[PDB]
């Protein structure tokens, strides 16, 4: 629901049976990878101070 | 006479005793005044959902999802329309070949369809958070008053015109049932007319899928009832459209002589 | 006529000298008052279970165990009808295929079945206390009054419809055999037709771990006798379905010619 690949409302997921609907899914994906990287990036810079503070 | 001109479910303010009743329990109120106070136990808290205050708020909430619901159907036809008013209004410098006409027109054709799509997607969201809101009113008494009965057939009209279009047929059947259980929303067509629609896309997968031969049946019986009652509501019994579904069902059933 | 009316196993309040008698032992009583006193030898006190004071105590307990025990069982049937009903009035936005209602429906038959066998093992336990309190008193004389078969026939069998939802058949069976044992318990066929599973499993269990066949052959004679007694308080001796039952009843035990 999160990622955009279920409606949180009437919680319908995505689907690729149809071309005209896996066209669009391609941009859905896309955004869902966006958002996963986005917060592995703040859960890396999270582990990157908390090394320099067990250090220091 | 309109039931929304208020916009409000139950106008809410007599007895000399009732009159006291209220007069201590405000005061008593006062005394345990406390702001920050969250009860532990839900179960007393609860009881405000059987409240008249209660009832109002989640009508205003549906009629404000309602609203731009519609607002959401409305604007897109309005766009529709500008749209290819303005498309044609252009000047095509560089096209000379019927075929190029063809082209041309039919990228129109596949913008004004992925628009409407996006539109009864986003209207569709509107309707089914007005159908929650209405559903969490318990109060019996509240649910049988003429506004709540005019509002929760506009909400379910909409959901299921809206529900059509996006092509999820099954989804309307529970919707549509209740919708005809209101008032006397069953001696409308097209109530029957969206219900022999639907019901023929589940006879269908059922024969596709190879399903249960009872589901089969129960299916096309539904489909057939809902058909004829349509046509009847419209054109009349002992009609010539009438005889013409008769012999059809009939054809189409099992019977035995 | 109730047995359970009054809450009591018996009556406690004639003779001229036995209201002499005890009033000098109340009498003695009061010179040695003290509350602080504690037997050493355990003896002389442990003679307090013959008493009616005792009875009347452990009855009352065994009592409130049965009712918390059978009122657990209704108010978990009341749950399940709700359930059910909660489950199928709310609304499905997203199900459009039929493998969507099969799915829907086995997750609620999970959650109702894993209610059931946890409200069985609550009374089960309630019943179980109630089998204990009872088998303390030790008085014949109270153990044979009407109102204590009445409790010891209704908790008897409250237990053994939870255990067998439990699938402990092979528990059931020495409960049953007290069962029949009470008044004219022994003439009804549910108390036949239970043992008849429960042999049944016994002899399956031998069979599959080739136990021994003395047992082998007990628990099939026994299953043969406790399935044709039931045939015959349901349907009556020399009936179609008991000419049934002795025909399968004579191909599988061993006879003589």
């Amino acid at each position: 629901a999160a990622l955009g690949l279920r409606n949180p409302t009437v919680l319908t997921f995505i689907s690729l049976s149809t071309a005209g609907k896996a066209n669009s899914v391609i941009g859905l994906c896309d955004d869902a990878l966006r958002v996963i990287s986005k917060q592995r990036a703040d859960l890396g810079a999270y582990y990157n101070r908390m090394e320099h503070a067990a250090k220091g | 006479v309109d039931e929304l001109l208020k916009g409000e479910l139950v106008p809410e303010n007599l007895t000399e005793d009732q009159k006291k009743k209220k007069k201590e329990i405000m005061e008593q109120e006062s005394l345990w005044k406390n702001p920050d106070f969250k009860g532990y136990n839900k179960t007393f808290q609860e009881l405000h959902q059987l409240s008249k205050t209660f009832a109002n708020n989640q009508f205003r909430l549906a009629l404000s999802n309602y609203q731009s619901g519609v607002n959401t159907i409305m604007k897109n036809r309005d766009w529709v329309e500008q749209y290819r008013k303005e498309e044609a209004e252009k000047k095509r410098l560089d096209e000379k070949w019927y075929w190029q006409k063809v082209d041309r027109k039919a990228r129109e054709e596949r913008v004004v369809y992925r628009e409407k799509m996006k539109a009864k997607q986003d209207a569709l969201n509107y309707f089914s958070k007005a159908i929650n809101h209405l559903d969490e009113i318990k109060n019996p008494d509240l649910r049988e008053r003429p506004e709540f009965k005019r509002l929760l057939s506009d909400v379910y009209r909409s959901w299921i015109m809206a529900e059509y279009d996006l092509q999820n047929l099954p989804q309307t059947i529970p919707i549509l049932e209740l919708y005809i259980e209101i008032d006397d929303n069953e001696k409308e067509y097209p109530a029957h007319k969206y219900l022999a629609s639907a019901y023929s896309f589940e006879e269908n997968m059922i024969k596709k899928t190879k399903g249960p031969d009872d589901m089969l049946f129960k299916y096309r019986y539904k489909k057939n009832v809902h058909l004829l009652r349509a046509t009847e509501l419209k054109y009349g019994k002992d009609s010539p459209e009438y005889k013409h579904i008769v012999n059809v069902i009939n054809r189409d059933e099992v019977i035995s002589v």
